[PDB]
RNA sequence: CACAGGUGGUCAGGUAGAGAAUACCAAGGCGCUUGAGAGAACUCGGGUGAAGGAACUAGGCAAAAUGGUGCCGUAACUUC
RNA sequence: AAUUCCUUGUCGGGUAAGUUCCGACCUGCACGAAUGGCGUAAUGAUGGCCAGGCUGUCUCCACCCGAGACUCAGUGAAAUU
RNA sequence: GAUGUCGGCUCAUCACAUCCUGGGGCUGAAGUAGGUCCCAAGGGUAUGGCUGUUCGCCAUUUAAAGUGGUACGCGAGCUGGGUUUAGAACGUCGUGAGACAGUUCGGUCCCUAUCUGCCGUGGGCGCUGGAGAACUGAGGGGGGCUGCUCCUAGUACGAGAGGACCGGAGUGGACGCAUCACUGGUGUUCGGGUUGUCAUGCCAAUGGCACUGCCCGGUAGCUAAAUGCGGAAGAGAUAAGU
RNA sequence: GACGACGUUGAUAGGCCGGGUGUGUAAGCGCAGCGAUGCGUUGAGCUAACCGGUACUAAUGAACCGUGAGGCUUAACCU
């Protein structure tokens, strides 16, 4: 979906259940198939499995559908195993089990303007001057821990999305602080404002 | 279901009803006294009395129209000449019904119907 | 008797008499909710049900290659003026057979009177 | 307050200034005269007995003649009772006019609907006619099944089948009144009321909102 | 009226010629479609070069009815032929660029101004 | 209101930067209105903003619009101001729907 | 059974019709050994029906529809 | 397949949607060459499918015309118990 | 010693282990929308293609297209498609007669209601002199469904997208009641056109028959597809809960 | 069955008059045309169940059933 641009709804990693397939009833009554389960996902997410995992597919445009786990096959009843050899089939086949899969979703920032500055710079307070987002602002280093979004709408027709990024220190290059991993949410912004 | 409906069926279709009334209407005026069942007599007045009223005025058109009913020239001949002057000074009620009990064959309500004076 | 009191007191006394099968212009009042304007409707009348205040007549129009039939109430205030240009010559009260035959093959005649 | 009792004379449309046609029912109401007034001490409930129209002297028998003479009222077609509304009062012999319906703007009409005689299941209870083809034999408008197998072993009360339909008291609620006439004694009510032309109707102010 | 499995003409130049009203929208047990209604149609005859193809399923708006349209003064608006305007499935907007034939005023009441505006009649 | 709503609508549309304002005096060709105004919209959001602006000012003026159509889709939205229909549509919609016929 | 069944041969009018079909009649013979009422549900035999036209149903079952003469014209296939 | 349990085999046509039908593949439980194999014009009160007209088959039944049903008069059963 | 079976149609009723509407608790409940659990049976709870199918898959709606009982409800209510006596054929088995929880084509569904039951409608008597009316109400029955739009409000919430609770007003779907004022249907009792034939002595003009001979309209009545109304608000005591 | 209205001191039903409705220019006469046919008389004739009036006809004087003051005890008043 184009509307979504965050994964806050999947940071609690709920267990999504596709209902048990209806058991075959007597008198040649075929059970109903379980209804499909659709999970709302933003555009641009990366799909990774745990254990020999690969990128199954990349979200491209709105409405694109990706198959992640195919449902189990139905269990054939005794009607399907009658022949001349055996005329009263007592054998029953269990339905093939569903796919138990671990999914990792990686999303990059969709903002148009990205900020990079020292913790002493007013990156967070600049969002307040350009938008109404209310991030945490204070007089101490590393006030913000995760990137936050903001939209600058001065006119109804035209607007752009600007995101503030947590500050980085002299030693952030090699690590030992917050690292350089929060610059991964870049290369998508059209312009990178520097404070 | 007979709401504001008139016209009895008499266990006959439209063709038989029209012919039976036509034959009975000519017979009644020819003799001035006939004996028939109560329902037949009561619906006969809705035939002969309009015919007499038409016969009150004598014209080539009326006689031809009167000939279209009862399909008999002699009946038309007696009308416009005999029953015309007698009923000229009368406004309706040319016929009256006299109940006379029941038949011995089928036990049906029997009644005579005749003209007003009959000149007898 | 009692009904006829409301019948007479509500009918219009300026209704023209038009024969079935004539070409009639009907001026109706159409409302958009703000302004009242007159809409014309030209066609040949095919059926008249003249019964007291409930009198009505059916007129037919061939517009854009499609036949449209519309009824009007002779005593309703929705109509404004009824006029006749050409008087048809048909010996039938109802002109329902015009629906089947095409207009070019259904040219009506004038009464010449 | 109370209502009136009258006779339906027919139905007619009403044309408004904007062209909208309102189909109304014309009800004539004669000036009802109160024959009795009831009290808690005697009957335990408050009501007034009224009459309308006129009845022939020969047809009127002595018992009701004394009933009319006691109240000083002439003969009437019938008698009815209307329940009072805890504060309104009427006196014996007072004539009831129609102009009191100039503010109710909502009336309830009760009357005996048309008699349709012995009606079938399809006509009365709006059942579904079975198929007229595909081998169907002597069963088109029949009701069909009328119960389950021997476990109930009976037919429940209130089961829908053929019977006498109509010719019973029917109430139509929340009927708009269009116009009321005093000098002509006419009441114009929007919509259709139960009963045939000439039948007696009872009109009352609406009880619902 | 207009019900399912009904042959329908077209009042626009989208490209279809004959469609099938095969499902009427509005609620459960919907029996009929009036003069202004949303119905589901399938294309039964269309121009090969038109904007729509054969067998497509989409939404349509009734324009003209055989039975007629009841005016508040006991006046009916009859027609010779049943016609509709084709609409997109997701958004109820006209597909054709023109309307051919007369259109009743009732579409104005139900806020269908696209058909009324570009219709050279009532 | 007559001959004054013509200038009132043009002022309101031009107040929000409408482009290529055209007024069609359809006195008798159309049986629903007296005049028509067609205006262009730069983008999808602009078309909705123009439509909301003209409707909102009309309510304050004293005329309630009879309805609008192009709400979900901003390709073409219409406003019914009684005797006047005002169309505001995108750049593409003014050629697919050629409104020079009336 | 005074039974809506079955039983061979001969005579073969007029009109319209190709005709022993069919419709009305001629000569001739009959009104079919229970009638009289009212016009409830429902059953049977029929007529018509707004809009849709098989959406009914196992199934276009039944109904509905076509139906004649003259002229023009008439496909795949084929043992021509 | 009049022959296939697995089977609604797989693909395509027809339909918005086709366990039926038609066209290709052969994994023929369990076709097969006078207990004849394949094709075949015409024919069929033969089986299956689709299209056009037509319609109360249906949505959804309504009214009407006759014969019973109902009442009166006369005659007057039956199964079952 | 016997049609009696599955499916479909008509008609339903009951239970709640509740599909929707109703009232809530928790939430990994920002909002809309969801997850789970409790109370709640008043009402409602789809149309088609395939197959005989119940069941299913598919297409498209709805708030939902609930789960079960009632001889897997209902054939002295209907259907006879499935299966299936007598015919025939294919595959297989057996030398064969024949057979096959293998397939294919065709193949009689009777009953006038005695009793209980139910739907309506009467007679007798009683209610303590008789009679004519009009009512209170002990009790019983019917109905109780809900979509969409607007204001509140683009407000609360939300960075934006998106988008409220409560309350109020309209407008629809299905169901029921009533009516014929309008639109229609029917209207073999009204008028007219027309074919064949016979009759009225003949022309003209009519009548009989041919499905009302075939048609065109159409009075009243009846009727729906037509138009009016209704589902309540409120009061008392409560379930879960606060 | 039953319910409702009326029975001469009556509009209950039928008939009649007027009106409405429906159909559509009746028959006859003469003219034009050889004829079919059209024209003026003419929106004529006819018109069921619908509306308003009208005793012209049918709802007869009657007779039948249904009674003659309505049980006992006690309680509150009236003599
Ligand atoms: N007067 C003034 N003070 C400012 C301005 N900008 C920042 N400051 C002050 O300097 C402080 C810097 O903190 P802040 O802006 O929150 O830093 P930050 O953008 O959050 N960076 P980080 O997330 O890494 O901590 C502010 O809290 C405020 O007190 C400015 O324009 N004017
Ligand atoms: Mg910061
Ligand atoms: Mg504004
Ligand atoms: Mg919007
Ligand atoms: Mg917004
Ligand atoms: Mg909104």
């Amino acid at each position: 979906d184009e509307n979504l641009n965050t994964l806050i709804d999947y940071r609690f990693e709920k267990s999504f259940r596709a209902e048990r397939g209806q058991n075959g009833a007597s008198r040649d009554c075929t059970g109903k198939r379980g209804k499909d389960v659709t999970i709302k996902v933003p555009v641009g997410t990366r799909v990774i499995d745990q254990g020999t995992g690969e990128t199954m597919g990349d979200m491209t445009k709105h409405g694109q559908r990706l198959l992640v786990a195919k449902g189990g096959w139905h269990g054939l009843g005794n009607t399907r195993f009658k022949s001349s050899v055996n005329r009263t089939p007592r054998q029953k086949t269990n339905g093939t089990p569903g796919d138990k899969r671990e999914l990792l979703l990686e999303l990059m920032l969709l903002a148009d303007v990205g900020m990079l500055g020292m913790p002493n710079a007013g990156k967070s307070t600049f969002i307040r001057a350009v938008s109404a987002a209310k991030p945490k602002v204070a007089d101490y280093p590393f006030t913000t821990l995760v990137p936050s979004l903001g939209v600058v709408r001065m006119d109804n027709e035209k607007s752009f999305v600007v995101a503030d990024i947590p500050g980085l220190i002299e030693g952030a290059a090699e690590g030992a602080g917050l690292g350089i991993r929060f610059l991964k949410h870049l290369e998508r912004c059209r312009v990178l404002l520097h404070l | 279901m007979r709401h504001r409906k008139s016209g009895r069926q008499l266990n006959r279709n439209s063709s038989h009803r029209q012919a039976m009334f036509r034959n009975m209407a000519g017979s009644l005026v020819r003799h001035e006294i006939i004996k028939t069942t109560l329902p037949k007599a009561k619906e006969l007045r809705r035939v002969v009395e309009p015919l007499i009223t038409l016969a009150k005025t004598d014209s080539v058109a009326n006689r031809r129209l009167a000939f279209a009913r009862t399909r008999d020239n002699e009946i038309v001949a007696k009308l416009f000449n005999e029953l015309g002057p007698r009923f000229a000074s009368r406004a309706g009620g040319y016929t009256r019904i006299l109940k006379c009990g029941f038949r011995a064959g089928d036990n049906a309500p029997m009644a005579y119907i005749e003209l007003v004076d009959r000149s007898e | 008797n009692i009904i006829k009191q409301l019948e007479q007191e509500q009918m219009k006394q300026d209704v023209p008499s038009f024969r079935p099968g004539d070409t009639v212009e009907v001026k109706v009042w159409v409302v958009e909710g703000s302004k009242k304007r007159l809409q014309a409707f030209e066609g040949v009348v095919i059926a008249i049900r003249n019964r007291g205040l409930h009198s009505a007549f059916t007129v037919r129009k061939i517009s854009n290659g499609e036949g449209v039939e519309r009824v009007f109430q002779t005593h309703s205030p929705v109509v404004d003026s009824i006029s006749v240009k050409r008087r048809g010559a048909v010996r039938k009260a109802k002109l329902y057979y015009l629906r089947e035959r095409t207009g070019k093959a259904a040219r009506i005649k004038e009464r010449l009177n | 307050m109370i209502g009136l009792v009258g006779k339906k004379v027919g139905m007619t449309r009403i044309f408004t200034e904007d062209g909208v046609s309102i189909p109304v029912t014309v009800i004539e109401v004669e000036a009802n005269r109160v024959t009795q007034v009831k009290d808690l001490a005697n009957d335990g409930y408050r009501a007034i007995q009224v009459t309308t129209g006129a009845k022939k002297a020969n047809r009127v028998t002595k018992p009701e003649a004394g009933h009319f003479a006691k109240a000083g009222v002439e003969a009437g077609r019938g008698l009815w009772e209307f329940r009072l509304a805890e504060g309104e009062e009427f006196t014996v012999g007072q004539s009831i006019s129609v102009e009191l319906f100039a503010d109710v703007k909502k009336v309830d009409v009760t009357g005996t609907s048309k008699g349709k005689g012995f009606a079938g299941t399809v006509k009365r209870w709006n059942f579904r006619t079975q198929d007229a083809t595909h081998g169907n034999s002597l069963s088109h408008r029949v009701p069909g099944s009328i119960g389950q197998n021997q476990t109930p072993g009976k037919v429940f009360k209130g089961k829908k089948m053929a019977g006498q339909m109509g010719n019973e008291r029917v109430t139509v609620q929340s009927l708009d009144v269009v116009r009321v006439d005093a000098e002509r004694n006419l009441l114009l009510v929007k919509g259709a009321v139960p009963g045939a032309t000439g039948s007696d109707l009872i009109v009352k102010p609406a009880v619902k909102a | 009226m207009i019900q399912e499995q009904t042959m329908l003409n077209v009042a626009d130049n989208s490209g279809a010629r004959r469609v099938m009203c095969i499902k009427v929208l509005g609620g459960s047990h919907r029996r009929y479609a009036g003069v202004g209604d949303i119905i589901k149609i399938t294309i039964k005859e269309a121009i090969p070069r038109g904007k729509v193809k054969k067998g497509d399923v989409l939404k349509a708006v009734v324009v003209r009815t055989k039975k007629g349209v009841r005016r508040p003064d006991g006046s009916v608006i009859r027609f010779d032929g049943n016609a509709c305007v084709l609409l997109n499935n997701n958004s109820e907007q006209p597909i054709g660029t023109r309307i051919f034939g007369p259109v009743t005023r009732e579409l104005r009441s139900e806020k269908f101004m696209k058909i009324i505006s570009l219709a050279p009649e009532v | 209101q007559g001959k004054a709503l013509q200038d009132f609508v043009i002022d309101k549309i031009d107040d929000l930067k409408g482009q290529d304002i055209i007024a069609l005096d359809v006195q008798g060709k159309s049986s629903i209105t007296d005049c028509m105004i067609i205006c262009t919209g730069t983008s999808s959001r602009h078309v909705m903003s123009i439509a909301d602006h003209v409707v909102q000012e009309s309510r304050a003026a004293g005329l309630l619009p009879l309805g609008v159509e192009g709400e979900n889709s901003a390709d073409w939205i219409v406003v019914d101001l009684g005797d006047v229909i005002v169309h505001v549509m995108q750049e593409e919609s003014r050629r697919l729907y050629e409104l020079e016929k009336l």
